[PDB]
């Protein structure tokens, strides 16, 4: 039904109204004919000691198709330890396609705690955790010079602790 | 010659809940935040920049519904609007 | 529904 699927299109009219309104305040887009956009999805569903994240395959399907719709070539990696996630992020940062890209998306989906994202072998006795800080460090201008000046969007589906996130008030 | 660049710039992160708090998932419909993000990107990528889309996603969570959660934007160093220009 |  088209490359963009269910993503509503920006008409060329709508693109020119945006483009000269905030002209010098918009990230530049590369020619569609030659650019090589990449995105990375890391999803942990089956764990050695933590309950299985049923429904994760729906998330992978939806986010993979969405990112392809927006023009990204999507790598999907599943069921990684935190060390494996680091190795894969370093490999993603080194990809030559980033030099002829204008942006990137990274999506992480797992169990989580306050400190960060759980790897497949995480346990209370032996934690296996990737911190958001490490993700930023691996993709910054020093460690990923190919993405200098380009937007890097990081999406994280995970708990950030055990609390319900609510308080009561009197109506 | 060499020139100096900011070591950290042009990032945005979007998390499914606020610090200390849980995020919800359904076995058949998937993770609530991911589905909500997909719906909003499909509807609004054509007209809104990424920071504005994420704000609309937060707004859609504003009313707790038994499984309250509030997605949070973190560590933002975008210096420009990021428009995705779908179709171009 | 379950939590992550």
């Amino acid at each position: 039904s088209g490359s963009e699927g269910n993503v509503k299109l920006c008409s060329l009219e709508e693109a020119q109204r945006i483009w000269k309104q905030k002209s010098a305040e918009i990230y530049p887009i590369m020619d569609k004919s030659s650019r090589t956009r990449l995105a990375l999805i890391i999803c942990n569903e089956e764990f050695d000691s933590i309950p299985r994240r049923t429904g994760a395959e729906v998330d992978i399907t939806g986010m993979t198709m969405l990112l392809q719709n927006l023009g990204y070539s999507v790598d999907v990696k599943k069921n990684l330890t935190a060390s494996d996630m680091t190795t894969e992020l370093e490999a993603f940062a080194h990809r030559p396609e980033h030099k002829t890209s204008d942006s990137t998306f990274l999506v992480f989906m797992s169990h989580g705690i306050r400190e960060g994202i759980c790897g497949k072998k995480h346990s209370e006795q032996v934690p296996d955790i990737l911190q958001l800080n490490a993700i930023f460090n691996m993709l910054n201008t020093k460690n990923c010079p190919s993405l200098k000046d380009k937007p890097k969007v990081i999406i994280i589906q995970a708990c950030r602790g055990d609390s319900p996130g609510v308080v009561w008030f009197k109506d | 010659a060499i020139k100096k660049a900011h070591i950290e710039k042009d990032f945005i992160a979007f998390c499914s809940s606020t610090p200390d708090n849980v995020s919800w998932r359904h076995p058949t419909m998937g993770s609530v935040f991911i589905g909500r993000l997909i719906e909003h990107m499909q509807e609004y990528a054509c007209s809104c920049d990424v920071e504005e889309i994420f704000r609309k996603v937060r707004f859609s969570f504003e009313q707790p519904d038994g499984r309250a959660q509030m997605p949070t934007t973190e560590r933002v160093t975008l210096t420009r609007c990021f428009y995705l220009f779908p179709g171009h | 529904f379950l939590t992550d």
